[PDB]
């Protein structure tokens, strides 16, 4: 219900690195007092919250435009078990920068070949049990 | 799909890479096959010269030829 976001995904075979561009965001909901957010969008790849990227702060727009490149350098063979993930956050100066929105690519289901571009609705970042752990017994 | 993409592309770099390869080789014969034109030309271009001082030399000679004819008659 926040949005939708244009984003921008392609593989440069000369150079081995993942070229992940964000166009821009349009319907984000409101956040902040002038009826406006200040979004912010950042990018890292699935695998591993290594190097994430972050895009520059626009102030009061729900329509963002960022037109921003990133650049991934990992190798082709373990680019197919690899995700992206790029969620929209809204920055605010005296408190914690609410995440707006997230959304997940696998690219086994990316076509790479022909350079990908599209729109893709936003949804609500998860917050599951910490535990994980299980104990079997019998009884009698 | 995804690894005959990639093995694709790397083709296509080495197929266009033997071609600027063979496009260096094919402009070298060009070079050589120019440059021993322009010596034929030279050598050509100093025989028609030669050519060139027979024909005053025949002209001067049948102008004499002429003068003696004219005396002659
Ligand atoms: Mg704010």
């Amino acid at each position: 219900k926040l949005g939708k976001l244009q984003y921008s995904l392609d593989y440069d075979f000369q150079n081995n690195q993942l070229l992940v561009g964000i166009i821009q965001a349009a319907e984000l909901p409101a956040l902040d007092m002038g009826g406006t957010s200040d979004p912010y969008v950042k990018v890292f790849l699935l695998p591993d919250k290594k190097k994430k990227f972050e895009t520059k702060v626009h102030r009061k727009t729900l329509n963002p435009v960022f037109n921003e490149q990133f650049t991934f350098k990992v190798p082709y063979s373990e680019l197919g078990g690899k995700t992206l993930v790029m969620a929209v956050y809204d920055f605010d100066r005296f408190s914690k920068h609410d995440i707006i929105g997230e959304f997940k690519v696998p690219m086994n289901t990316v076509d790479f070949g022909h350079v990908t571009e599209e729109w893709r609705d936003l949804q609500s970042a998860e917050k599951e049990q910490e535990k994980l752990g299980d104990i079997c017994f019998s009884l009698r | 799909e995804l690894e005959e993409m990639q093995r694709r592309a790397d083709q296509l770099a080495d197929e266009s890479l033997e071609s600027t390869r063979r496009m260096l080789q094919l402009v070298e014969e060009s070079k050589d096959a120019g440059i021993r034109t322009l010596v034929m030309l030279d050598e050509q271009g100093e025989q028609l010269d030669r050519v060139e001082e027979g024909m005053n030399h025949i002209n001067q000679d049948m102008k004499e030829a002429e003068k003696n004819l004219k005396d002659l008659g």
